[PDB]
């Protein structure tokens, strides 16, 4: 019965995917961003690792969170697909951007300057080809449904 | 309600406001555009409509026509031309966006007129996806699995 | 009139039709409804009977090739750029889906369908749109069949 | 029951017969493989397995992996190196199709043997079509909208 609940709870949870950015050999390097789709918002859950790998606990913990509008969707897709070279998200508690990484083709960077009144907090995730295409597919999937093609 | 996306443009000069829609019913890709009717609304509770529904440009595309369009978004062709009694339109990829121009007619009027619409930058992304999506669902599979 | 046009519509095999109506030589014209019906991938062929105009029914069936869910990847292969051709041998019809060296991304479907022993032929071409069309249609056919619809 | 596609490499010599299932539970693949158990046992009525799930390889893979496995298809990445303590695999594109090779072990046993598997021709068709799919459905979305 350990699996006899993955179709019950699945069909409730927000649709999402995560970018495995753990890093035991030193923390700060360790983190795990979760992108999701709630209502009509791009949810960005940034977590800073805490507990090492082989042990116990809760591993990561929420920190700064972004709630991007459905409009910003096809915007990011603009970048990922190779159109815009940048995208700016101006959330209240989190001003940021998303651009391409020059060190590697079809790989990108999501840098941020989350205002918290004072002082400002910096954080950033790097999407590798995989992680990068991943986000694209996700966002494609959103739009598709968001536009009502599932009826 | 049908799958669709809109590009509302209201300007301080009503003689330029264009409500451009792009919806798809089954295998029917249907493009349209209603002209701005009156100055911009000002009272939040004035639900009166802002676009002239009796000046609407409604054109329809055949199941293949959709396909041809997608064929153009994906570069399997330089452009797609459709000549029909109701209109004459070309879909072509611009360097910075897309372009659907030609000559069509507004409702309840014989006078036809040159026309055109461009779905640039983020607009192309929406447009690209939407078409690729329609054609993808334009066979009746999902629904057939109920 | 538009409402009942849904629960009814749903009850149709998924499909799309390649239409090649010739307004000059009624003969030269044919229609091909490619479709899905429980694993099976049917291809029905038609020749224009009534005229493009004429207040009568314009489509008239003829023979019917019925590709087994296997080929779905096999056609998709010529469609994509791997398979250089693909053949099928029904109990009567004999065919080969090969590309056309005329225009890129276009394909042809050659046939000869013998019936108890009737040598009959038909060559249905697929242009860019149609080639793209089939391609999607089929992918969906495989996507859904292997599962994912659950 | 879960989505999957298989390959039945059967031969008179079970010693070299094999079957190679490829399935996706949610966000993770399971490149599995059973060595032909029993001879070329003939009889459709035989509901018995003709493959040794006791000598089965079963590599559950990460979610990001599906990506890579896919991105390789899109020729975005030449090849993909997945290393682990329980296995070492590399997914590169063969001239005839795709090719997964490396080192893996079966159930309850410690023998990191030399492994290779070829996904070619119409088969390279299906893997591609599958992965492109699996990762599209991985996010949930559909599972959700019901």
């Amino acid at each position: 019965p350990s699996l006899a609940q993955q179709r019950a709870r699945r069909a409730q949870l927000p649709p999402a995917f995560d970018v495995v950015h753990w890093n035991d050999e030193d923390i700060s390097r360790g983190h795990l961003l979760r992108v999701l789709h709630r209502d009509t918002f791009v949810v960005l859950d940034y977590h800073r690792q805490a507990r090492m790998l082989t042990e116990e606990g809760n591993k990561a913990e929420r920190v700064v969170s972004v709630m991007l509008p459905a409009v910003y969707t096809a915007r990011f897709l603009a970048v990922l697909e190779g159109r815009s070279e940048k995208v700016e998200v101006h959330s209240r508690y989190t001003n940021a951007t998303f651009t391409p990484n020059p060190a590697a083709p079809y790989t990108f960077t999501l840098k941020c300057t989350s205002t918290r009144p004072d002082e400002t907090f910096e954080w950033t995730v790097e999407f590798d080809v995989a992680e990068s295409l991943m986000l694209q597919r996700f966002l494609t999937q959103a739009l598709h449904y968001n536009t009502g093609f599932a009826r | 309600s049908l799958p669709k996306f809109e590009i509302h443009d209201v300007r301080d000069d009503p003689a330029e406001g264009t409500m451009t829609r792009v919806a798809v019913d089954g295998k029917l890709l249907l493009i349209s555009q209603y002209p701005q009717l009156g100055p911009r609304k000002v009272d939040p509770n004035d639900l009166s409509p802002q676009f002239d529904a009796d000046r609407r440009i409604s054109v329809r595309l055949r199941h293949v026509d959709l396909a041809y369009l997608v064929g153009v978004c994906k570069e399997r062709v330089p452009r797609h031309r459709m000549e029909t009694k109701a209109y004459t339109l070309d879909f072509e990829k611009s360097a910075q966006g897309y372009h659907l121009h030609g000559k069509v007619h507004r409702v309840a009027s014989q006078r036809m007129e040159d026309w055109s619409v461009k779905f640039d930058n983020h607009f192309a992304v929406t447009l690209e996806h939407f078409l690729e999506s329609a054609l993808d669902e334009s066979f009746g599979f999902r629904q057939h699995y109920a």
